[PDB]
């Protein structure tokens, strides 16, 4: 006291907020690509017919 | 024509549908003549008065002019003056042919091609 007050300082109390993964979880497969584009083909196959 | 596109989007790039001429196995056949008038792919085509080559005209005259029977199928399309390669034998999808207005149902287009070496029916 006086000068200045003394302290103890008790332990920091760090709250780190995070947005956790759950989308991602239908998105498992990775593609790294330099190409500009990225394309899909999708082709219907009626294979049901008499 | 001379920049890249730096922005996210999408494109529809195309899409593709097989076109089958063939309906059957007879024996194929082929010859070339001059067109005396447009020819696409795969159109009925029929021989005018001057041997020239001219898209198959049912109903053209009152004594039927010789447009109206048809002589074959073009195979590659080509322009007036210019030689016109076409069957003149096989079994041909109806479908994919080129053909008159009116002439509308396969029974009509049957009925182009029966005292001939081509024969025209459905695919399944």
């Amino acid at each position: 006291a006086g000068l200045y007050t003394t302290y103890q300082l008790l332990e920091v109390q760090r709250k780190l907020k995070t947005l956790p993964a759950f989308f991602l979880q239908w998105f498992p497969r990775q593609i790294n690509f330099q190409e500009d584009m990225i394309a899909f083909d999708k082709v219907i196959q009626d294979v049901t017919r008499v | 024509t001379s920049l890249p596109n730096y922005l996210a989007g999408n494109g529809d790039l195309g899409s593709w549908e097989p076109t089958q001429i063939f309906a059957g196995e007879a024996d194929i056949v082929t010859e070339g003549g001059a067109a005396g008038a447009d020819i696409e792919i795969y159109q009925v085509i029929a021989k005018n008065a001057a041997g020239a080559m001219v898209p198959h005209d049912p109903t053209a005259t009152e004594v039927p002019a010789p447009q109206s029977v048809a002589i074959g199928i073009a195979a590659q399309p080509a322009k007036s003056g210019q030689n016109v390669p076409y069957y003149i034998g096989g079994v041909f999808n109806h479908a994919a042919l080129g053909w008159h207005a009116s002439l509308d149902t396969l029974a009509k287009r049957q009925a182009v091609f029966d005292r001939t070496n081509i024969h025209i029916g459905n695919l399944y």
